[PDB]
């Protein structure tokens, strides 16, 4: 998977995980409708919890999302925000980047994300390896072998980032 | 942008969906609020009041309360004071829903079971 | 333009609250037709059916018929497909509703009174 | 009045009379509620509509207008929408016109309105009085000499219409 990914031949694609928590939400409040604890000792019924387990599942399937893509592919492409049917983003450069992003807890431990940064776009979350730096800028130039357009570091400027287009 | 668009499939707008569901929450609690007082005060026929749900729509009063206040945060960077007085009014009418509800149910204790 | 503004002041939409109209009255239509099927089906409590509005609720079937067609009327020249296929939908859903409870009634006819 | 609103020292303001509807329904309701007809006899009540009565009252209520303005100003004012609060409408010229409309019924009396045509604009309906064509362009050269814009006829331009500014 380590060569795979990094060419993504023109477009791109991508989805939303939304579908799999509404899946085990309906595996566990269909399990929870059947022979639930019986607790009319307890002078009440707690069939409404599942209720809301019903609500917020479906609405969560109300939010369907067909393979959000961009015009990333290796032209002269705007990258204008695409969906099958409709679509909403435009933007001529300067909009799109790809940034480094840290969050750290109480005792003080730093877990690292990348965003695909711009108007209402998607992230770049890797698959659950986030403890060490590692290499971080390899994947930046095999991203700028692709179309090559920004990678943003933490904080401000400084030092250790790139750029390729810029509004003035 | 097109809102018709917008609203029609696929996603909606940031925001304005926890809004709406404290919207219906509202209602259903005001019509369980009203049939609560009606029957306590004239027609007195407490074995079809609410004593038998007690703790499950107090979990739903507090999961409004925080919805509301959750969806007032992510709307209030709109930069437009129209949303915020909304949400700020949504949540003050919730809240103030949530403390009268309240004083009933601990003013309606002799009259739900013993231990 | 600003939707957030379209849909907080002094106006609404173009069409726009004819639908919303006709979503609220077929909801509480399909209450009263759900309410009507359960009491008629099992519980046989024909005190307390809906055998005492009869005529009203009917006019308002008509004008929700109505309100609908011309909110259709009002909101096809948008251009848009989908607020066509909702407003469509809409009437559908809203005369097969009125020819089921039209139905029912000629149905339940030996049950009301004579006259 | 024929000389003190054809004048119309700069902006114009306007409003609209669904305020007198929903007090006329507010009045016919509250001549009903207190002892209406008794038709128990009947098998019926008829409570519910005025119950529909109040639902669209109270819509209608809800249609409040503070006063619909332009930037009709003797100036060089460019006909911006303008209302308290908030602002919709805006375009350099070519928009706002004034114009002829025409009604018919089965027998074929004619009915004569005026419109200030434009995006989301308000009409010029004269007071109930449109059974002969009396002056026609004497009040088109009264609004030329205020803000001279427009004077539009009926069906296509042909003649006996006065245009200012066009867009070519
Ligand atoms: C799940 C979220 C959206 C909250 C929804 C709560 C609903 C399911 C609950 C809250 C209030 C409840 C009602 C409160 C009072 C009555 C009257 C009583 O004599 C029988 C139960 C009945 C008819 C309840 C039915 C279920 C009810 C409507
Ligand atoms: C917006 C309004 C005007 C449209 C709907 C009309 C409303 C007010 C009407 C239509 C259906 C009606 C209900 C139909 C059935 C029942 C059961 C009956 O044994 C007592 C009256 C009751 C509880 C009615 C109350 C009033 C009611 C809800």
């Amino acid at each position: 998977m380590c060569w795979v990914m990094p060419p993504s031949v023109f477009v791109l694609e991508y989805y939303l995980d939304t579908l799999w928590k509404g899946t085990m939400l309906f595996i566990i409040c269909l399990v929870f409708i059947s022979c639930n604890v019986l607790r009319e000792v307890k002078y009440q019924e707690t069939w409404c919890f599942p209720a809301y387990g019903m609500v917020i599942g479906l609405w969560l399937m109300l939010s369907s999302i067909p393979q959000r893509r961009l015009v990333l592919n290796h032209t002269r492409g705007m990258y204008h925000f695409s969906i099958q049917g409709r679509t909403v983003c435009q933007g001529p450069m300067h909009l799109v980047y790809v940034r480094l992003a840290l969050s750290s807890d109480a005792y003080g431990g730093r877990f690292f994300q990348l965003v695909l940064c711009g108007h209402k776009l998607e992230p770049l979350v890797l698959v659950q390896l986030s403890e060490r730096y590692e290499q971080m800028e390899f994947l930046g130039r095999h991203l700028a072998r692709k179309l090559n357009i920004n990678y943003f570091d933490y904080l401000a400027s400084s030092y250790r980032h790139v750029v390729r287009h810029w509004p003035l | 942008m097109r809102w018709r668009d917008r609203i029609a499939v696929l996603c909606f707008p940031p925001g304005l969906m926890l809004t709406v569901a404290a919207l219906i929450l509202f209602f259903i609690h005001m019509g369980v609020f009203a049939s609560d007082v009606h029957n306590f005060c004239v027609i007195h026929n407490y074995d079809h009041m609410s004593f038998r749900y007690t703790v499950v729509l107090i979990f739903s009063q507090v999961i409004s309360i925080g919805w509301a206040a959750m969806g007032s945060l992510y709307a209030e960077m709109t930069g437009d004071k129209f949303l915020r007085c909304f949400a700020l009014t949504i949540l003050i009418l919730n809240g103030a829903m949530f403390f009268n509800r309240l004083c009933l149910e601990f003013l309606a204790i002799n009259y739900r079971e013993e231990r």
